[PDB]
């Protein structure tokens, strides 16, 4: 998260840490099911640890629950050209136990417009040449006109969200990459990519789109 | 295990940067798409790649 705060810690039950292996690599997502966790696509990897119940991700808590991804649902749309259709599903190897630290964030039993504000918070680098943050930080975003990704490799509206100010610095970087954009508090967008520079805003999986694809999986599994 | 054929600087932050000569441990060939997912042999960094940038040894 670049130019946030550092979050209440375990306020965001839901918060997923991915820790990925092909080298290692580390990504967010997010908690839908007891069993679930929901992602992004280039985050894939050989295997997966998940760690749920953290604030600071280098200090070991007792809030904690690392479990092993024992199945990966990557989207088969998924296209590295245009980055389109980055969204994942992981089926955890064992359901997980509802504390206070450790959440779920359901999707009601509705395409969202340019306008309103939203948050997404994550582990990911405070700034272009830093490091991630040890402690989960966020940070509240607007919704764009989606001509203000224009310039992004094929942005579309229909799968795409164009989330953050180009007036301010705030914006989702790299590391960040999975985490749930929360619209008045329901996940509506998967932070994808963004530039390099780290100018915003950046591009974010539409959630409303592949809802269905959703749909399916949790059910037939 | 490919290398690099010219310098390179990307636009996404999904995707690394590199020069001529740097060297590749590709990931994830899988996904359609011009892109691989690599890992720097120079820097030791992952992330996707052009495929007509990249040379085999």
């Amino acid at each position: 998260i670049i130019g946030g705060t550092e979050c209440k810690p375990h306020s965001r039950p839901y918060m997923a840490y991915l820790e990925i292996v092909t080298p290692s690599k580390f990504c967010g997502g997010f908690l839908i099911r007891r069993n679930f966790v929901l992602t992004a696509a280039h985050c894939a990897g050989r295997s997966i640890t998940v760690t749920l119940g953290a604030h600071n991700i280098t200090e070991e808590e007792d809030t904690w629950q690392k479990l092993e991804v024992i199945k990966q649902f990557r989207h088969p749309k998924y296209n590295t050209s245009t980055l389109h259709h980055d969204i994942m599903l992981l089926k955890l190897k064992e359901k997980a136990s509802l504390t206070l630290a450790v959440g779920t964030l359901p999707f009601p039993s509705n395409f969202v417009p340019p306008g309103r504000m939203c948050r997404v918070a994550g582990w990911g680098r405070t700034g272009v040449l830093k490091p991630g943050s040890d402690t989960l930080q966020e940070v509240k975003l607007r919704l764009m006109d989606p001509q203000a990704c224009s310039h992004f490799r094929d942005f579309d509206h229909n799968l795409q969200l164009c989330v953050g100010n180009p007036r301010k610095t705030k914006s989702a970087f790299k590391g960040d990459s999975g985490g749930p954009l929360l619209c008045a508090g329901v996940a509506q967008g998967i932070v994808s990519y963004g530039r390099s520079d780290a100018k915003p805003p950046a591009v974010f999986t539409r959630i409303s789109h592949y809802r269905p694809w959703i749909n399916q999986i949790l059910q037939a599994n | 295990l490919f290398v690099a054929l010219y310098d390179y600087q990307a636009d996404r932050w999904t995707d690394l940067s590199f020069h001529k000569g740097e060297k590749f441990q590709i990931l994830d060939a899988s996904p359609p798409g011009d892109w691989w997912e690599a890992r720097s042999l120079t820097t030791g960094e992952t992330g996707y790649i052009p495929s007509n940038y990249v040379a085999p040894v």
